[PDB]
């Protein structure tokens, strides 16, 4: 019997319990998003806005319901409307995280016809992070 | 035209298969099984009168409205392939007989008297095309999918749930330490059994009070938003809004109701309030098999789906087709597209009898539960795609190491697959090789798998086209 | 070591089924008619019937360990094979009352019937009887009066009650239908009714009716100088609108409302009922939508359960049958049921379809209302069958009268009065009922009228509802 | 198509003549006086636009929706017969549009903003085509004619109303006192002035009281139903 | 005044021009919720126009996308954006959704900036018990202003939804719609000075005022005279302004003009000449179509107004320099040139309709 | 296409998205105040008051719609009526900042008959702030 770990062992949505992602897989997904006619965005956050919180309920009467600080992160430029080249979305990552070295960087891609987002995952971690653990360490 | 005393065919008034359909009325389709010596024509047109404006004598009251403009009109009956004696009659129903917003009033009128009908055998409701200017007399889901996803900030992949076990017997504060242990593990949600209400050896607001604090432990833990389904359903009314508000006030994301057991007028106010707070609202299906198992005789689930999209609910349980409760593929892809989309044509290979426009009310989240584990996952990510809900009881609560455990291979095979599905693979001939790759690095699924290898559900399907 | 958690899936036999289990007079039971997928043992199909319909689910969990199995689980404690059947079971299955939330039909529905009719192991799955211990009985409100009650608010003794559905079912105005109500009541019958399918839609708004039949009803009652009632339909979407309906007939003084309790549902019926005892209103209840789930005889629930959760729900009167009208309901069969709905103690009998002795414990009896395709020929039959203690109803065959309401009101007014006086002179009404029916017909023209237009119409069909 | 900044014709993406509309589509009948050098194709265009879903420029945020679905769209353009530049601009304005049940919803829309536009002279809504699946989700009226007439028991003549005069400046008593002496004499109906709420000659609650003594006085002397 | 008269067969043609309401019947009024100097006081903005955005597209977009534009918008620099006028509850977008959303935008830009934000959700509504539970849950998220369509909602629902307003502390915007049915034309219906009067009586802390250079019309002198209606406790009646009797507010707060449609950065020198400080000026197209997103296009529109308003303080003189203020600041903003080079050659120049 | 960053770029209300006031453009503010007949007057605040924030709420039921604490700041000596001197104001700006070197400082002005302030600026901030940046470093 292996014991899932309560400490430090924070997650990040869609593929955090997978092992990181390789360029290689990350590149697949882009082409993913390309290949359905997606429109690819990156977005950013420092750490203190990184995870959902509750700060803001202090206002609130009894309307917190689905509520949380920390869900919108800040957009990098524009979403890519008409992107149809996965090296255009792979050098904005490049370009975004060299001018957030120190943010949480998630690529996301929205569909116009649903309207919503439709995929994401986490690109970058700053490396001051010790609240995750590695795929081999998550239970002991 | 006089008043004539006495009984006259129903067919004289009520079958008209010249009849052209107007865009506004309400159509059913109706699998049929007349008596010996009925007309198929006569039996469609008693259906059609006994679930309108007629009666089995001819009634003087007639001639102060218009029967032309009231009468439900069986216009159409199709011969059943493979059947000497069943029949689908078609049936319009004008939107001036239905009470706005009220799903009792259309089963009402539809489904009420005529199935007991000693001139009939059996009769079966197959599909309903609710038309737009009826759709729009509805307040219809609290949220829908999109609104869901916002809320949560949940994209790119299938939810995963889990109902507590057992299903009833555990006292509150066992129950939140269940939910704690799953939520903490990469559930998003749990849920009350549906027979989870408030009983002796646990009482509601007790039990919702423990789930709140294993909802926001495990939220805090993860990182991930958390949510538990509790359950609304109740004796009365007055109890089931006590529940609402009881979650409302803590803050909580989700409630659920039972809304066959609970009935439309609850659910409908259920979902009103829920739209009103902003609470999602999960819908179980319970005693809907009781309905809808049978080929000849009942409610097919679609009508069921449609019927609850109306009334109001953010998720529905669409079945899992390889799990231990019968729903067969094409079936279910059929109403899954019916519960989710905003436009489907007619497609009898899927049981879609007839076009349905949904004019922008919005989608119900499909949920997949019932007797599936981690083998099954390929097949639940091929059928249902990214916008449904997994639930994993006794597949979670089963693992080996226990919940946190099990909640891990559940959340670990989710995301394999779908990983394996954007790198192009083919989940329905790679799926066994996308699960086995993930066990190489993940013991918590490794060991989910060895337990649960040998086991499927593969029955003789009744529910067939 | 003693019984650890061992992950995996086994039988549930191993654990429901209890054969040697004897039953406590607390726990609820069931009669389930079951047809197990072939190579699926009875026993198995039985206990996972029990099963899943309790505590348990298709795997091993931890959690048994934390508490105890044995006070919880659902037994099936009996399998019986059916006569002249290759492949059905009645499995018999024991509920502790611990299972259940008090007052709630809606929870009790849940367990039983939740999920258990859609596994692939079995075919077809029937509930034909609950057993309702005391102890559960108990914890119901109830019906807002019952059967004493509402002879002894009414004022009225000594024969059937009469009723009546205004027809056409939809398309009438409000002032047309206070009308055609007005036309009936004054004739001879007790009540009128909306249609079911009656609520509020565009050519009738729900309060512009209440208020012209109201009229109807206290005309009709000054001028006949006896009790009339109309029962006003307060079935509707949400529960708001129920009570806002419940509400205006408080106001207006009127008798009696109406509600679809399995369309409208338990939950809203239940709250419903519990306003109508609070205020003194009596509730109909109508059963549409029941041959849906219990017209066949190897899948569903038959109506004697639908019943019995009606009764514990909340209504004074619901809908039984006729027996000979144009609705299906075998005489054996419907005998059962409703002694079920008015009797305080009813004892096994499986010639009735009666599988448990019931013990209603003082909970008041609910009038069983006779309505659908029947007419003046009918009455001896309908008399004879059911006793003083039934409302019985004549739409069509009242609004169908070749001189109007108030003639065909007087003509079954008529046919039961007579009907009723033959009965208590000792005439045997299965054999004499048309020669009673004749001589009324001596002296009131307008039953001599309803007997000619209806002579020759009757309904009877192979009965698919069999024991 | 990426986004590009800056400002394009709303003729581009608002003038749709080939458009089919749609039985659900609200449409809307614009009596249209363009400015000199404005195309009446630009003008009813622009109209189409600024009820719906556009503005002065392009905006960045219309990718993340579909355009196509929710704008409102020019379909049609009538010369008027007589003027040199008046022209009817037919708009069709997707049912998705509007809030359920509010009429408030539907002005604001269809007349909020495009009577301003400078790039027009005059500008007048003509006619609207309410379409059944918009119809349904309003309550309507309380009553209508047939209820009308079946609550008040009165039918095969029109009914007979008054306002009671002058418009302001009399007592409660004194306007209960004029309205018995019309009803009396065979009116169905008196009435408030449109002007007459709640005044320091008149407050509302003593008229009600002094009108509601008139109405049954003469209800009881005539034998017919009375309003007021 | 004008209910009945306008329909007589015996005139071709009427416009009410003005109303004297005199301080016995202005007194009679609750008035509007707050009035510039609490509005001010509140917020704690002072010493320049504040600055708004309409989100768009008008309609069409989802809850959770509208509080994305809204946070990128007031995250840098605007003090304000708001629900378009005909954004209710619809089925792409449901109020509450929104109001949920927003309130995370709100509060998220907040503390990014250090500035006090806002966002006018509407309550706009078929009803007026639909009108109020909109307010109620702006109230309970306790966020800092509403608005209303006071002639499309009418104004019996306004007057409640002001008093409603004062009596929680919320700000009340009044968006304008249908204004220009009723008072475009010079020789038939009511002039907006009316309306606008008509609006102070029944209550709003905002009303639109036109921008005299935008999309709308509205002529210089005649927006100068109806503003001064709105500000200003006394106004005495000039012709030339189209003021045509000497207006007394008695001390009734006064309603802060409103500058939004069809403006831009290069708008900016002449909205501050024409307002002064006390208006909040809207750009919506002119900050959601801003080439590098929303909120560049808001710190294009606050270095403009900032840039604006220093050189007036400093005695230059907008009319004239204006030009030249704007192409100074392009020099240290890149977020403002790239806004400069997009509109450079875009104006609104008609002819005039409603003239004196 | 440069990205406003959300990292540390605090905002002070009126003329902080300008280049740092030199003297000169002080000066010319001071003046503006003067020749208005305005009155002035200078505030400040120490860092952990200077920021709008919500910690009061807490003691409020569902009434903080346009409540905030760190609104009001803490009075230098008293607004400066009658004064007619742009030098004497500079001057109190410089003992001001003398006697509190590490808070925040704003000069404001008064209108007594509106009775609204009606200018301010921030004039001082303490050289341990780092939760703002230079003009040129405001995006990326
Ligand atoms: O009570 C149960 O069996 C479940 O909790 C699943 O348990 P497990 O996950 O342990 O199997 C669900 O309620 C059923 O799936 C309902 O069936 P359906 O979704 O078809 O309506
Ligand atoms: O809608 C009808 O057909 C009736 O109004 C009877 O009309 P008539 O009197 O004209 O026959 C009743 O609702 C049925 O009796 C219901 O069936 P049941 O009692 O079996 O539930
Ligand atoms: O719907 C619109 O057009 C606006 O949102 C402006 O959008 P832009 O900022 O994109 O132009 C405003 O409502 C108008 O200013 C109203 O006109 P007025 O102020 O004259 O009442
Ligand atoms: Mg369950
Ligand atoms: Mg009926
Ligand atoms: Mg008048
Ligand atoms: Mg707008």
């Amino acid at each position: 019997m292996m014991v899932w770990t309560p400490v430090n062992n924070k997650m990040f949505e869609t593929f955090s319990y997978l092992p990181p992602l390789t360029d290689e897989q990350i590149a697949a997904q882009v082409d993913y998003i390309v290949a359905n006619g997606w429109i690819p965005c990156l977005e950013f956050a420092e750490a203190d806005k990184a995870y959902v919180s509750n700060e803001s309920a202090i206002r609130f009467g009894s309307v917190s319901c689905l509520y949380y600080d920390n869900r919108y992160w800040t957009m990098w430029k524009l979403p890519m409307f008409g992107c149809r080249d996965p090296m255009q979305v792979l050098r904005e990552i490049v370009a975004c995280t060299k001018a957030f070295p120190d943010a949480y960087v998630r690529l996301v891609a929205f569909d116009n016809q649903k309207q919503v987002q439709i995929m994401g995952f986490l690109v970058q971690r700053p490396k001051s992070a010790r609240d995750w653990q590695p795929a081999n360490k998550r239970s002991v | 035209a006089g008043f004539k005393a006495g009984v006259k065919d129903y067919r004289l008034t009520y079958y008209t298969p010249d009849y052209v359909v107007r865009d506004t009325d309400i159509l059913a389709a109706f699998r049929m099984t007349p008596q010996p010596g009925v007309p198929p024509e006569e039996c469609g047109a008693a259906v059609a009168a006994e679930s309108s404006t007629g009666t089995w004598t001819t009634v003087w009251t007639d001639g102060l409205t218009s029967l032309d403009r009231y009468k439900g009109r069986c216009y159409d009956i199709e011969p059943v392939p493979g059947e000497d004696n069943q029949y689908i009659a078609y049936v319009a129903y004008p939107i001036d007989l239905f009470e706005e917003g009220s799903v009792t009033n259309m089963f009402t009128s539809i489904v009420g008297n005529v199935f007991g009908f000693k001139a009939l055998r059996a009769l079966r409701l197959e599909d309903l095309r609710i038309p737009p200017a009826y759709v729009k007399t509805f307040v219809g889901p609290p949220h829908g999918i999109q609104v869901e996803r916002d809320k949560l900030n949940k994209y790119g992949r299938g939810l995963l749930g889990c109902t507590i076990k057992p299903k009833l017997g555990l006292s509150a504060k066992n129950y939140g330490r269940a939910v704690y242990e799953c939520l903490r593990g990469g559930l998003d949600f749990t849920k009350d059994d549906e027979n989870v209400n408030s009983q002796p050896f646990m009482r509601w607001r007790d039990r919702f009070l423990f789930v709140t604090e294993a909802i926001y432990k495990a939220q805090a833990e993860t990182g991930e938003v958390k949510g538990h389904y509790l359950n609304a359903t109740a004796g009365t009314c007055e109890e089931m809004m006590k529940r609402a508000v009881c979650a409302k006030e803590l803050g909580v994301p989700i409630i659920m109701h039972d809304y066959l057991t609970g009935g439309f007028t609850a659910n409908t106010s259920l979902a009103i309030y829920c739209r009103d707070n902003g609470l999602f609202l999960h819908i179980h299906r319970a005693m809907h098999a009781v309905i809808d198992r049978q080929r000849n005789h009942g409610i097919h689930f679609r009508v069921l789906a449609k019927a609850l999209r109306m009334s109001g609910g953010d998720h529905l349980h669409s079945g899992t087709v390889v799990g231990k409760l019968e729903g067969e593929r094409e079936v279910t892809l059929g109403f899954v597209d019916l519960m989710r989309d905003d436009y489907v044509e007619k497609d009898r290979s899927r049981g879609i009898y007839f076009t349905q426009d949904w004019c922008s009310m919005p989608g119900v989240m499909p949920v997949a539960s019932g007797g599936i584990h981690v083998w099954h996952m390929p097949a639940l990510v091929e059928i249902f795609g990214d916008d449904a809900c997994l639930q994993f009881g006794g597949g979670t609560l089963g693992h080996p190491w226990g919940n946190a455990p099990g909640a891990a291979a559940n959340r670990v095979a989710l995301e394999a697959c779908t990983q394996a599905r954007n790198e192009g693979r083919d989940l329905a001939r790679e799926g066994g090789d996308v699960i086995r790759s993930a066990c190489k690095w993940s013991p918590e699924l490794a060991a989910a798998c060895e337990v649960w290898k040998e086991i499927k559900f593969e029955f003789d399907t009744i529910d067939k086209l």
